[PDB]
């Protein structure tokens, strides 16, 4: 959609994979205001929702907390600490057309500043002067809307980057969906630090003979000691014991 | 509820619809210079003729904008250039006399003709018919023919058009509330709304003569040097007590004067500087050409030239159908596309080319963040001399032992410097007399105090003054040789050549003063010196946002249009000019003497 009509979906109930996007080696605006690109993995935020719409390459520094403008002051402003970050590449080879992609449109004038993550959808036209404009073009009718030119043989600076937007809020929702962990190598018959979601400990790890139903995490036996574990990854059960010692 | 508001609005609004109109006009006459077919001259005269009307419908909007109470400076530039009514005061009947003459004109200058009469053997176009017979023939017979070949046979039949001409487009000043159509090219240089920075435009006439009379001196003894080393191969045909011919100037008209290098050397003995053989020894291409004119402007501080510019221009000549003309031109075709058309060869000239093309492209996107009505130079003058100075530094001996065209073991003794300096001088000190003569007789004519019969009298007897000229063979009021000149006829402002070479001279003494050059100024580079750069780009980027009188003064911190830095470029050849005329006749007076 266009800058005035950026959309606003959530991502939710889904684990979201940022490793990829470090090795994709196509992005050009990979930055992060607020947060870290590697410590947002181990911890995340609810409120995951992307906006998604067209940034030309001029403009791209003009998307950033803290910062105003035309684009940041009439079009899509973002509130100040801003704790997510923006994501873009180029996309010549099919956001682009012969003759200038005229199906991009943008706010050019407006009474007032947008508030930060506003989405304003009117007719309205803008009111340079003091005398009203019945709808027929004047002195001070001034039509904001206009259509970007895009062509193939235009210019680095002002070429298409295909951008989009995550924002990452911690408001009272817990329970949330964050990014990848993948694994580490497991270790049978050792004392290990294991450290899964919710518990940690020290101990030995070992096969078990006993049966966990499909709906738990761990298990203790006495006296608050958590004693197996079944991770999901695995989808086994095992045993834990701490290990061994003793006084000489 | 102010005006001030209201218009910028609407300037916000028409930046972004000229552009994209701008943009496919400009595309459309790319691929009109590359690949010319029949539809092609239809297709962009068809984006063309919309963008033109474009321009008529914004220039009546912005009228009712009154000027009286806009504070702001860099809308109020945009305002004046948008309107400017130009061909919309005229009436139906009068707007169809200027596109109808002006394709008569261009294509009368487009037949070239040297068959001889009663003898029609065959005769070529412009450039390999008239180029060869004037550069280098030495016989006086028939360069005289020669002479008559193109004023005679072309000129004669644009005394009903070019008068017609000069009476109507002279009444678009007082429609336009200007003085003449003189005073309309002036209104380039013109600045108002400034306290104290104000250049009023009838001021103009008197700062360019007031600066003739220092170049005088300079051209007096120019002249009366070049006279004893032409009257080599002419003994008998011209007296060395009066002016030259016409037809023995270099040129059809005697604007450059490069090709008497070869006839009026000082000592020839030892080699020139020519690399034009070392370039065929390494196997140089059209890309090689090119990227070190890239990496020289890098070394500057100029940014270098984006990616979509090698692999989407054109260097050499392609295929065999497509037989565009690839005159050395720099295209600006906005949205930051960029382009050269040129031909590569591996000569002097296309490598200072180059770099001399280059400089139009390197000042185009400096201006890039200034709105569309100000993506332009300072003034007419701006726009050339900025693509000039790189020119004169790339064709010093110590830029191209640099690179590694010239030798390693090149001494630079008095006349290795007097060769280079005299190649300079016959193309930069011989067209100052010609330019300002020829804008100075436009100007009066259009002023209107000459009449019919006085063209030619009044035409010849300052060409004869100023410049010093001997018409080969008398000619009356018929015939129309002011007029056969490229830009005259193609209504071209002619004034931006007599400022561009006292502007890239200007800038040439402020960068080697900041590259801290210890030397004379034609040793000194300006590569290899960031500072120098930062001076450069500091001005480049300002564009018509701000009065050319302070693009001056942040370079060399003069207000005027200087020419004191320009006599200390040639020093090293007029104390050696001075010394070389101690016996010859300098300085003339009128002269009727070889043909009364
Ligand atoms: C401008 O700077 C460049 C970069 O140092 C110079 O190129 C060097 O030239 C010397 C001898 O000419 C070589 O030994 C170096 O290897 C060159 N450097 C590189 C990176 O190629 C150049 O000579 C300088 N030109 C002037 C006029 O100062
Ligand atoms: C170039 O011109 C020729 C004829 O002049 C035409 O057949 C051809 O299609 C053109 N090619 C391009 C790329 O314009
Ligand atoms: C004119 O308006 C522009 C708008 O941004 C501003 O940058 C500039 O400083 C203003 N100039 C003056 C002299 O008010
Ligand atoms: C341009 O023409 C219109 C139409 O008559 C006129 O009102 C306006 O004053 C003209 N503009 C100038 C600068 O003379
Ligand atoms: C221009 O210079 C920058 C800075 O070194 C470099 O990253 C870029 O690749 C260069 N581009 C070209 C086309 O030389
Ligand atoms: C230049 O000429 C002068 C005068 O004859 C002479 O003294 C000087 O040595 C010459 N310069 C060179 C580099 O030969």
């Amino acid at each position: 959609a266009s800058v005035y009509a950026w959309n606003r979906k959530r991502i939710s109930n889904c684990v979201a994979d940022y490793s990829v996007l470090y090795n994709s080696a196509s992005f050009s605006t990979f930055k992060c205001y607020g947060v870290s690109p590697t410590k947002l993995n181990d911890l995340c935020f609810t409120n995951v929702y992307a906006d998604s719409f067209v940034i030309r390459g001029d403009e791209v520094r003009q998307i950033a907390p803290g910062q105003t403008g035309k684009i940041a002051d009439y079009n899509y402003k973002l509130p100040d600490d801003f704790t997510g970050c923006v994501i873009a590449w180029n996309s010549n080879n099919l956001d682009s057309k012969v003759g200038g992609n005229y199906n991009y449109l943008y706010r050019l004038f407006r009474k007032s500043n947008l508030k930060p993550f506003e989405r304003d959808i009117s007719t309205e036209i803008y009111q340079a002067g003091s005398t009203p404009c019945n709808g027929v073009e004047g002195f001070n009718c001034y039509f904001p809307l206009q259509s970007y030119g895009f062509q193939p043989t235009n210019g680095v600076g002002y070429q298409p980057y295909r951008v989009v937007v995550l924002s990452f809020e911690l408001l009272h929702a817990p329970a949330t969906v964050c990014g990848p962990k993948k694994s580490t190598n497991l270790v049978k018959n050792k004392c290990v630090n294991f450290n899964f979601n919710g518990l940690t400990g020290t101990g030995v790890l070992t096969e078990s003979n006993k049966k966990f139903l499909p709906f738990q995490q761990f298990g203790r036996d006495i006296a608050d000691t958590t004693d197996a574990v079944r991770d999901p990854q695995t989808l086994e059960i095992l045993d834990i014991t701490p290990c061994s010692f003793g006084g000489v | 509820s102010t005006i001030e508001e209201q218009a910028k609005t609407f300037l916000d609004k028409f930046n972004h619809e000229a552009e994209d109109l701008f943009y496919q006009s400009s595309l459309a006459s790319w691929n009109y210079n590359t690949n010319i077919t029949e539809e092609n001259v239809q297709n962009m005269n068809n984006a063309g003729d919309k963008w033109s009307a474009f321009l008529k419908e914004q220039s009546t909007l912005a009228q009712m904008y009154p000027l009286q109470e806009i504070q702001n400076l860099t809308v109020k530039l945009q305002l004046q250039a948008l309107q400017q009514n130009g061909s919309s005061v005229l009436s139906e009947d009068k707007s169809k006399r200027l596109n109808t003459i002006l394709n008569t004109m261009s294509t009368i200058y487009s037949t070239g003709k040297v068959c001889n009469p009663d003898n029609p053997q065959e005769c070529l176009l412009l450039e390999p018919g008239l180029n060869e017979i004037m550069a280098n023939s030495l016989d006086y017979n028939e360069r005289l023919w020669a002479w008559e070949s193109w004023r005679s046979e072309v000129g004669k039949q644009l005394r009903p058009l070019y008068e017609e001409y000069v009476v109507l487009k002279n009444e678009m000043a007082r429609a336009n509330h200007y003085e003449d159509y003189g005073d309309y090219w002036r209104g380039d240089y013109e600045v108002n709304g400034v306290d104290g920075y104000d250049y009023s435009r009838g001021q103009l006439i008197e700062d360019v003569e007031h600066t003739f009379e220092e170049i005088k001196p300079l051209y007096e003894h120019l002249h009366a040097y070049v006279r004893a080393k032409l009257m080599n191969a002419y003994p008998s045909y011209i007296s060395p007590i009066g002016c030259l011919p016409a037809h023995l100037l270099g040129d059809m008209w005697g604007r450059f004067w490069t090709n008497l290098y070869s006839l009026t050397v000082p000592f020839g003995q030892k080699p020139n500087i020519d690399v034009t053989d070392a370039m065929v020894d390494q196997a140089w291409d059209a890309q090689r050409i090119f990227k070190e004119a890239e990496k020289f402007f890098v070394s500057v501080g100029l940014p270098n030239m984006t990616q979509g510019f090698w692999e989407n221009s054109m260097l050499t000549d392609p295929g065999n159908v497509q037989k565009a003309v690839c005159h050395p031109t720099a295209w600006d075709l906005g949205k930051g596309d960029f382009r050269i058309l040129m031909c590569t060869k591996v000569t002097m000239d296309d490598f200072l080319t180059a770099h001399h093309e280059m400089g139009h492209i390197q000042y185009d996107m400096a201006y890039a963040a200034q709105p569309f009505l100000l993506r332009n130079g300072a003034n007419e003058g701006f726009h050339e001399a900025v693509g000039e100075i790189m020119s004169l530094s790339a064709a010093t001996p110590k830029h191209l032992k640099s690179i590694g065209l010239l030798s390693p073991d090149f001494q630079e003794d008095n006349e290795t410097e007097i060769n280079f300096l005299l190649k300079q001088a016959l193309t930069i000190v011989g067209t100052l007399p010609f330019t300002y003569m020829l804008e100075k007789w436009r100007w009066m004519v259009f002023k209107g105090e000459i009449p019919k019969d006085q063209w030619m009298k009044k035409w010849w007897e300052m060409k004869r003054e100023i410049v010093g000229v001997v018409e080969p063979v008398p000619h009356d009021e018929t015939y129309c040789d002011p007029a056969s000149l490229f830009h005259v006829s193609n209504d071209y402002s002619f004034i931006r050549y007599y400022t561009r070479t006292l502007y890239q001279f200007q800038f040439q003494e402020a960068l080697c003063q900041a590259a801290k050059h210890e030397g004379p100024l034609h040793k000194c580079d300006i590569s290899n010196s960031t500072e120098a750069g930062q001076k450069l780009f500091n001005m480049l980027r300002l564009g018509k946002s701000e009065p050319w009188t302070l693009a001056l003064e942040n370079v060399v911190g003069a207000k005027n249009m200087n020419v004191r830095p320009l006599l200390n470029y040639f020093e090293p050849l007029f104390t050696w000019l001075k010394d070389q005329n101690k016996n010859s006749f300098v300085g003339w007076s009128t002269d009727w003497s070889p043909y009364a």
